[PDB]
């Protein structure tokens, strides 16, 4: 569907996500530990039926029609996790997640109030100024022509640099600000 | 009277005072929260006296003190009405605040803005009470649009969530269609009895009143969230667990109830709008307790409990008894905030995990919310000599023994057994049974705050009920005459309701699998009412908005029939009047051709 | 009204003879002076206006009105001064001098007795706008937006020329003084329904009606920020102040000939504001809810009963002010991230707090949020149209409903969620910013103390 | 309300669930063990391992990223990342 | 069996019951490989742009702008007049406001006609 | 399967950039550098003055105004005895008694 | 910015038609314009016209809130599809079914509250008896009239 390093879902993500999906609404379904644990092992050795077959046409066939068994026997609403998406908390706190580069535009009288941490800020920002040119120029020399493939970004390769692009996963704020 | 009208004027200044206080203040607030509940507090005592006062004697005024306005005949003065309703009211709405304050000062200690979250507090306090005292329908008005945008601004209190967003507005969006049912109420009252003051109203006594009744019942249902404007209701648990137990709990739900008992007098020469108030309760108290009987966010069950809770209220607002209804909103008060209370102190202890499949085990780990939980169920579904006895019994006992529309009685009484089937399904899923809960376990409930405030809704929820009944004068004539089995109607149906759930619980319980039904996600996925009407209206209002209005309208044809055409007929002339050749020749022809029109077609030598 | 007429000239000189650095100081400091000095014109009686020559007199209407035009001209000095800070000197002081002019022009529009007079400073105020718009707007339409504006007043206006000047020889004056005493009852005939529309059409135009309004989204838009503050706050009015005045002729044969207007404007306030739920840009958002609640005035003022007529005059008292406020908060959001895309800033509370709290109480009051002024004129306005038929009542409360859904989309859309990641040049509020919007807020809040000074001369 | 964490604990706690375990020898895993190759594991016993520390920890892990968490001290550095733990 | 998912206009035929979703050939292959590689390079070019150090201000979108453009400044220059523009503009445009006309007018004129009989009940209004 | 070992070599690098920055926003012990700035006063301030400004207020501008405070008139039984007038309201009529 | 990346009008050789997909950063193949009715689209690509919300929330989006990427075609209708409006995800259940299971509801619960306003329940009582010609002057009758007596007897 929707990648970042990839152009596609495999056979095998396929049938791995219909597991984890399919045992999590069983879960919502069977609230009890002992019941869940007795109906997963039931869809356990189910899934362990159809493992060795190789006729891709029967396994896509398999695929569609526990696809279509898993939409008739879906939960209304499943037990979502508070910070995934959908939860009670999902995405709360980003009122808080104010970014670093307004710390730049406090007046003089209330930054020094924080001496030191803004003597670390500063020596941090001479290191990201200093490697910005040669992280791209290592950048320029590793896309091949015709643009990126994928949207995998390469490591530092000699020592001393850091990793092209990343200033703004780095400094990123923290879940809990 | 010098002693009256002095302690509750100063009680409502007295509640504004922090306001200013923090509006004038430079340096930070050395624990502003303390004196936010400790000026409640205060409020509350003052404003307790004068409703002794009010109980020794009977002694109800009117305080019209500031005259603000005189538009030609109608004149427009702050006024504010101590009466039966405003004493009993305010002592519980301030009692009910200073418990929720006690508990935002332990469950939103490191929320980095607490402060504002006071002050937004505070403001919906004042606007409820500008709303409780208010004489003419202009400061209803007041309180009426000061408690939805406080509701609004609540709601959304974290403001990087959609979900708030959306909720908020959604809110807002059916108060609004409320206030259209005011404004009509308000403005037949205007140009038929030349009036907004209630006094004038009452005098006047309308017998065609069927519109404004009509336009004060569909107000009651925006602000209740009756059948219809429902949902935003339960879509409001996006906010801090503080403001539901206040607001979408106990005081800011009920002025709709409040807005229709105020009005009594119309309404009860009024057959038509008794039955419509009846039909439109009965059908939010059983559709409501349908769709909570198989919910799992613990705060849905609690918001769908009170709005049948409201509908219960429109019930027996429509049989004719409203002292009853106001009874029963002063009892509902305690033990729906301590139960939403209750749950915010499980939801704490949990990692905010907001889910009963993920809770149990709870009996013993957490014994003063359990206590408090079972007592504010019982209270709820109808225990004798518990504080809900003493109101919802009366109802469904004056409910029985009524000239009544028969389904209406028979879907309040569906309705009560409803209530005790997801109040036992709470107390199975949220406390018995073993853990579900994740590994680590931080589970505490040892702060001073939490636990006072508890153990001050809990000695209300038992003792409120009975202190306040004892000591109301009676406004009616109690039906105490009726057969047995109408007597016992509502006992045997709660004990029946949790019959039913203890043997679901238990069929819950066992080893088996089986299909949903439709009956199933019916009853779960709320009837399927906001699923069909938030994604059917916006997508037509927002595709009228862009292809008709935006573009097809103003942007093409307004723009091609006045200005579009006019400057191309111009251009158009302009170019055959300039596209002359420049020959002496064709000119002179001319010359001569209009000569000879003028000499012989249009005989100007005559 | 000499004594107001002669300071306002007077800050000619002094905007010409300045410093190079203290032109600003200097016309705020002297305009904030003469509008200190406006609050003598409140003398009004309850039976008489006050009348203080052949040529210029001020009842109840018109005072209100003159103290908004003279608040609101340091106002825009305030403002627009941030954009034009890299200008010629010359180019500075021109456009002071052109909001000057303007101001002289309004002042004497307003307390003109005879009507032909208030024809001419009428349509002189149509020049210093045009040149604002089409000379310091930033945009490449600024020219058919300042096209647009003209052609629509210039083609609205002059058939009310000729038949003020055939009023004039037909009764034997335009003294409005005497047009009260003098009145006839105008019959039923074509001649009279070409009269009418004549007489109408101009205001209508400048209101605008629904239909009429395509130059509104475009001179509210292209012109600078002191322009569309005094588009929005003033030059709408002007259309209002002449039905007001020029209804008195035009009877008995108004109680059929308003029924097209009516129902084009009950139904233009519902699409106007349907406009302003799918709306792009925040400027022309805000020009389109300006169409709505002037439409809301033209039914008022057309209706032609007391109650209207006190929530028209409170409702473009209040409309003013608001529109004049979010127009100036609108600029802020532009000269921070130069562009006018509602989509693009978003999540700004976290950034700018007061200034969230400012696009708080300007969209509480845009709402009408009671008892601010813009609910009692919108109130007033909702039971005269109700006297009037009762189905207006829907309409009115489907326009308040839409209307409550714009303005929180505006303030949600452009202060909460989550922030822009890659706009990184949010600075923090000035004081000016602060100080201008507090200058929109407290007079619109002070004025619901004693709302008894907007309600209009049949108080 | 919510404890802090470490690398120590996340360490010990990821071990302790892995080691309750009945398809894992408890004397044979390690902080680097592999899956497929060390202990002899099907993908869907990595998916059921993912979902019991999701279970355990609290927090829901991806698929995009569940399917890449392949050794113990992998699963470690994914909920210190997502965490934010030594700061 | 099971009951088929029928899709609607406002619920989405989903992606896990979609029969294109499970297509292996070598045509889709391609496709959503130049898919990937589109929006990879649009992706670096905004990384490049958004982790510049000496950069402070707006990376521009010309896709908003497009949109903005297409949204507003467009309409009218692929405007064409035909039958289904006219009619809907005629729909649209003077539909509500003769409806709107006609039931104003009828009601006025049955309160006007009731008024002037003395029929209508006007007892205590004296405001208007 | 797992992590290319261009992917785990980035992944690594860029977890202890991220751990430093972490680190770095820890707090010094000196820091935050702040510059150099009758027990029952609730009971007077908030309660006693606010009593004695709106009691003026109510005695000497609002009762001095007609009809600003109408306050119900008290409920009268048989058997009471009015202050002003002293007159004895009479008893009620004896009762045809049933239980 | 140019004039050759703003949109213009329904490409119709497939020439401009490759050149429009390449403008608007999409492929020829997947590039559908708006059908050329005179509405005013232009050659404005025709996305599926889906919400935000169907979007993959565990992508990294250069727009998180939004679900939007920087440079991708932007839907006509986005700011309807923002995930504070309309939802186009998929139901649990089949949308006629919830239709007519909720319109089925409705009119039943009305026509039995017809059925009950129409057959009510009471009491076996008679009515109500009020003394003093049934509070003639308490309910506002005038006293210089005289009312017909209103007799209630014993039983
Ligand atoms: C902070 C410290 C301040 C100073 C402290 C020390 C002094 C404190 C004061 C001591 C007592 C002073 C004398 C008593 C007070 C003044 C008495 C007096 O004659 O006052 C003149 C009058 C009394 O009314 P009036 O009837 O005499 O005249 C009204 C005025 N006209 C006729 C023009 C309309 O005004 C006031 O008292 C004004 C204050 C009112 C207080 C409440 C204000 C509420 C504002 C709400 C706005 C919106 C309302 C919307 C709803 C309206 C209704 C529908
Ligand atoms: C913004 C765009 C829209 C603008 C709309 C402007 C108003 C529309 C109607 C204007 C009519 C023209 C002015 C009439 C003044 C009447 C004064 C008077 O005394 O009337 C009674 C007089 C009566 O004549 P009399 O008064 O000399 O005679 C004495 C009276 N009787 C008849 C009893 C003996 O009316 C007229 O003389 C004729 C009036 C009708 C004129 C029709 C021609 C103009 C048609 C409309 C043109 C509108 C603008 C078009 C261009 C728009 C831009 C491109
Ligand atoms: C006693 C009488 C009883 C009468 C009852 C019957 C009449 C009333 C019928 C109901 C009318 C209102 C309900 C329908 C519209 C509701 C819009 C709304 O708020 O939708 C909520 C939705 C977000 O919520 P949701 O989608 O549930 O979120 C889940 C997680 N994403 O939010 C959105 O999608 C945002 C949408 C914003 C734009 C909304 C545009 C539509 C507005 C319609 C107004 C209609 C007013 C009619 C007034 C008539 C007056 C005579
Ligand atoms: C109030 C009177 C309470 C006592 C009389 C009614 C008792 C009753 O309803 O019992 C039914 C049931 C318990 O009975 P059962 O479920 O068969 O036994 C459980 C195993 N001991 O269930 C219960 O007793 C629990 C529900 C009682 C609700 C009482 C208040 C309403
Ligand atoms: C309601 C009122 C409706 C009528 C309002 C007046 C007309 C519309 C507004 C003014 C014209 C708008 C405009 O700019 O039209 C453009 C069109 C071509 O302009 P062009 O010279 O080609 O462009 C310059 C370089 N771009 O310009 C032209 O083709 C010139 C049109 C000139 C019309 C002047 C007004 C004449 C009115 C009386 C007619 C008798
Ligand atoms: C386009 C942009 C959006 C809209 C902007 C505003 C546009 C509309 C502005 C003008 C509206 C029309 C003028 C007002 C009409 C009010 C009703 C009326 O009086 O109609 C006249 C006539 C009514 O018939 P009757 O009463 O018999 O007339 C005899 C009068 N001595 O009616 C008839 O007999 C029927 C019509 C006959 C032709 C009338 C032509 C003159 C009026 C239009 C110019």
């Amino acid at each position: 569907a929707f990648l970042p390093s990839a152009a596609y879902l495999t056979h095998q993500q396929k049938v791995l996500q219909l597991y984890k999906r399919a045992l999590r609404h069983l879960e919502s379904r069977c609230v009890h530990r002992d019941k869940y644990r007795y109906f997963a092992c039931l869809l356990r050795a189910r899934f362990d039926e159809h493992k060795n077959e190789k006729d891709m046409v029967k396994a896509t066939q398999l695929l569609r029609e526990a696809e279509k068994e898993f939409w008739h026997g879906q939960h209304p609403q499943p037990y979502i996790f508070p910070e995934s998406p959908g939860g009670t908390s999902y995405e709360r706190y980003e009122c808080y997640k104010v970014p670093e580069w307004c710390l730049d535009d406090w007046h003089p009288s209330e930054k020094a109030m924080y001496p030191d941490y803004f003597a670390k800020r500063e020596q941090w920002k001479k290191l990201r100024r200093e490697s910005w040119e040669r992280e791209v120029k290592q950048l320029q020399e590793e896309t091949p022509v015709g643009g990126p493939r994928t949207e995998a970004l390469p490591p530092a390769r000699k020592q001393g640099d850091l990793p092209p692009l990343w200033w703004h996963i780095v400094t990123r704020p923290r879940e809990r600000p | 009277m010098n002693l009256f009208s002095s302690l509750t004027l100063v009680t409502l200044i007295l509640l504004t005072m922090p306001i200013a206080a923090i509006n004038f203040n430079t340096h930070k607030f050395t624990n502003y929260p303390l004196y936010v509940k400790t000026t409640i507090s205060c409020a509350f005592i003052t404003s307790m006296i004068p409703t002794m006062m009010f109980i020794h004697t009977g002694q109800e005024m009117i305080i019209s003190n500031w005259h603000w306005l005189t538009i030609q005949t109608l004149k427009l003065s702050l006024s504010f009405k101590m009466d039966f309703f405003s004493m009993m009211f305010v002592p519980v709405a301030l009692f009910v605040t200073w418990s929720i304050m006690e508990f935002s000062m332990w469950y939103m200690h490191s929320d980095p803005n607490i402060n504002q979250f006071f002050k937004y507090l505070l403001l919906f306090l004042i606007t409820m009470l500008i709303l409780v005292t208010a004489n003419n329908l202009f400061q209803l008005f007041i309180g009426w649009e000061g408690v939805g945008i406080m509701s609004f601004l609540l709601i959304g209190w974290w403001y990087g969530r959609t979900d708030a967003n959306t909720a908020a507005l959604q809110a807002i969006l059916y108060n609004r269609i409320g206030d259209i049912g005011f404004i009509l109420a308000m403005a037949w009252f205007l140009i038929n009895l030349n009036t907004w003051d209630l006094q004038q109203i009452f005098m006047l006594n309308p017998n065609d009143s069927n519109l404004p009744l009509m336009g004060l019942i569909l107000a009651a249902t925006g602000k209740s969230a009756q059948f219809g404007l429902h949902p935003w209701l339960p879509s409001a648990m996006e906010g801090p667990t503080p403001v539901s137990a206040l607001l979408h709990s106990s005081t800011m739900v009920v002025a709709g109830i409040f807005l229709l008992i105020r009005f009594y007098p119309l309404t009860e020469n009024n057959k038509f709008g008794q039955s419509i108030m009846l039909c439109l309760g009965a059908m939010t108290t059983l559709f409501t307790a349908m769709c909570a009987l198989t919910q799992n966010d613990i705060k849905k069950i609690i918001a769908f409990s009170t709005s049948s809770q409201l509908g219960l209220m429109m019930v027996t607002i429509g049989i004719n008894q409203p002292h009853l209804a106001f009874l029963h909103i002063c009892t509902h008060a305690f033990f729906k905030a301590m139960l939403f209370m209750c749950s915010g102190s499980i939801i704490h202890s949990l990692n905010d995990e907001q889910d009963i499949r993920k809770m149990g085990g709870l009996f013993k780990a957490m014994p003063f919310t359990t206590t408090a939980l079972i007592i504010g169920s019982l209270a709820l579904t109808g225990m004798p000599f518990l504080t809900g006895f003493y109101s919802k019994d009366l109802i469904i006992e004056s409910a029985n023994t009524s000239y009544t529309n028969a389904w209406a009685l028979l879907m309040t009484l569906v309705a009560t057994s409803f209530t005790a089937i997801y109040s036992t399904r709470i107390i199975f899923f949220a406390l018995l049974g073993q853990p579900r809960f994740p590994t680590l376990i931080n589970i505490n409930e040892n702060n001073p705050f939490l636990i006072n405030s508890i153990k001050r809704l809990l000695i209300g929820s038992l003792f409120a009920g009975f202190i306040i009944s004892n000591n109301i004068p009676p406004m009616t004539i109690p039906q105490m005459t009726m057969p047995h089995y109408l007597k016992m109607t509502a006992l045997t149906v709660t004990i029946l309701g949790f019959i039913l759930a203890l043997e679901i619980s238990n069929t819950t319980h066992y080893l088996k699998f089986n299909y949903p039904s439709n009956t199933f996600k019916f009853s779960n996925l709320l009837g399927y009412y906001p699923t069909i009407m938030h994604r059917l209206t916006p997508y037509m209002n927002l595709t009228m908005s862009q292809k008709s209005a935006s573009s097809l309208l103003d942007l093409i044809w307004l723009e091609t029939i006045l200005p579009k055409t006019i400057s191309l007929a111009q251009m158009k002339m302009s170019t055959t009047i300039t596209s002359q050749k420049g020959l002496i020749k064709l000119y002179f022809l001319s010359f001569l051709i209009t000569i000879l029109i003028s000499t012989t077609l249009l005989n100007f030598h005559e | 009204m000499l004594k107001y007429i002669i300071p306002t000239m007077m800050l000619m000189p002094l905007t010409w003879l300045s410093k190079n650095s203290m032109i600003w100081i200097n016309t705020t400091l002297h305009s904030l002076l003469i509008s200190l000095t406006s609050l003598l014109l409140l003398n009004q009686f309850g039976d008489n206006s006050l009348n203080f020559s052949l040529t210029f007199f001020s009842d109840s209407l018109s005072t209100p009105l003159l103290i908004l035009t003279m608040w609101l001209l340091p106002l825009m000095l305030m403002a627009s001064q941030h954009h034009l800070s890299k200008e010629n000197l010359a180019r500075k002081k021109l456009f002071i001098s052109m909001l000057i002019l303007l101001q002289l022009f309004l002042i004497m529009t307003f307390t003109a007795t005879e009507l032909i007079f208030f024809y001419i400073m009428f349509e002189a105020t149509l020049v210093p706008t045009l040149i604002i718009i089409t000379r310091w707007g930033n945009q490449t339409e600024r020219l058919n937006a300042g096209l647009y504006f003209l052609f629509y007043t210039l083609a609205g206006s002059l058939p009310l020329l000729v038949a003020l000047i055939y009023i004039q020889n037909t009764m034997g004056s335009l003294n409005f003084l005497i047009l009260q005493y003098w009145v006839q009852p105008m019959p039923n005939s074509w001649s009279n329904t070409f009269m009418w529309l004549a007489c109408m059409m101009a205001f209508m135009v400048k209101m605008p009606l629904y239909g009429l309004h395509l130059w509104l989204p475009k001179a509210h838009v292209e012109a600078p920020i002191a322009g569309s503050m005094v588009l929005a706050a003033i030059l709408l009015k002007l259309g209002g102040y002449g039905m007001m005045r020029i209804t008195l002729l035009l009877n008995p044969i108004t109680d059929f000939m308003a029924y097209p207007f009516i129902m084009l404007s009950l139904w233009g306030m519902i699409m106007t504001s349907s406009i302003c739920l799918r709306q792009t840009d925040l400027k022309s958002l805000i020009a389109y809810s300006s169409v709505s609640h002037m439409a809301l005035v033209i039914v008022a003022i057309l209706i032609q009963t007391p109650w209207s007529y006190m929530g028209a005059t409170a409702l473009m008292i209040a409309h003013g002010l608001t529109s004049s406020m979010l127009f100036c908060l609108a600029n802020s959001n532009y000269e921070r991230v130069h562009s006018r895309t509602m989509i693009l800033a978003r999540g700004l509370q976290t950034l700018l707090p007061l200034m969230a709290a400012w696009w708080l109480l300007a969209s509480l009051t845009n709402l009408a949020l009671p008892p601010s002024i813009n609910l009692i004129g919108e109130l007033f306005v909702v039971m005269s149209t109700f006297s009037w038929s009762n189905i207006t009542i829907i309409l009115m409360g489907l326009n308040m409903v839409i209307t409550a859904l714009y303005s929180l989309y505006m303030l949600i859309t452009t202060q909460r969620g989550k922030h822009t990641h890659h706009i990184n040049n949010i600075l923090p509020s000035f004081t000016r910013e602060n100080a201008l919007m507090s200058l929109h807020m407290l007079p619109l809040l002070l004025l619901s103390l004693n709302p008894k000074i907007i309600l209009g001369p049949l108080y | 309300d919510a404890p802090p964490l470490t690398l120590e604990g996340i360490k010990d706690r990821v071990l302790y669930v892995l080691k309750l375990y009945d398809k894992i020898d408890p004397e044979k895993l390690s902080v680097n063990s592999h899956f497929m190759k060390d202990l002899g594991l099907d993908s869907l016993d990595q998916v059921e391992i993912i979902m019991a520390m999701e279970d355990e920890f609290g927090f829901e892990i991806p698929d995009i990223d569940a399917e890449k968490l392949m050794c113990p001290q992998e699963i470690v550095d994914y909920i210190a990342d997502k965490k934010d733990v030594y700061e | 069996s099971f009951p088929k998912y029928e899709p609607s206009r406002l619920a989405s035929l989903p992606t896990t019951l979609d029969p294109a979703e499970y297509d292996i050939s070598s045509e889709t292959r391609k496709a959503q490989a130049e898919r990937l590689a589109i929006r990879s390079r649009l992706k670096r070019e905004y990384q490049l742009q958004y982790n510049d150090p000496s950069r402070r201000g707006v990376v521009e979108d010309p896709a908003l702008i497009r949109w903005t453009c297409a949204r507003s400044a467009n309409v009218y220059p692929n405007f064409r007049p035909n039958t289904k523009t006219s009619l809907l503009g005629a729909l649209f445009g003077i539909g509500p406001l003769i409806f709107w006309y006609y039931v104003f007018k009828t009601d006025r004129d049955r309160k006007e006609k009731l008024i002037q009989e003395g029929k209508l009940d006007r007892t205590f209004n004296i405001s208007y | 399967s797992g992590y290319t070992p261009d992917e785990k070599l980035r992944l690594q690098q860029l977890r202890e950039l991220r751990r430093r920055w972490l680190k770095d926003q820890e707090l010094s012990p000196r820091e935050p550098v702040l510059p150099p700035r009758r027990h029952s006063i609730f009971a007077f301030t908030h309660v006693l003055i606010p009593v004695w400004i709106i009691h003026y207020y109510l005695k000497y501008h609002v009762t001095t105004k007609p009809y600003t405070i109408v306050e119900k008139k008290p409920r009268i039984f048989p058997g009471d005895t009015i202050l002003e007038t002293g007159e004895v309201i009479p008893p009620m009529k004896e009762f045809p008694d049933q239980h | 910015i140019t004039k050759d990346m703003l949109p213009g009008p329904y490409p119709k050789t497939p020439e401009e038609r490759a050149a429009a997909a390449k403008k608007y950063n999409m492929r020829v193949e997947d590039y559908e314009p708006y059908p050329d009715d005179g509405m005013g689209y232009g050659d404005y690509p025709k996305l599926p016209d889906r919400s935000q919300q169907e979007r993959d929330p565990w992508y990294d989006w250069d727009h998180p809130d939004l679900r939007l990427n920087w440079g991708e075609p932007m839907h006509w209708d986005l700011d309807m599809y923002i995930r504070n409006r309309v939802d186009t995800s998929p139901t649990p259940v089949n949308w006629n079914l919830m239709c007519k299971h909720l319109f089925g509801f409705v009119a039943f619960m009305l026509f039995m509250f017809w059925v009950g306003e129409t057959y009510p329940t009471y009491q076996p009582v008679g009515p109500k008896q009020y003394p003093y010609n049934n509070l003639y002057l308490e309910r506002g009758g005038d006293p210089n009239k005289e009312p017909e007596p209103v007799v209630h007897y014993e039983i």
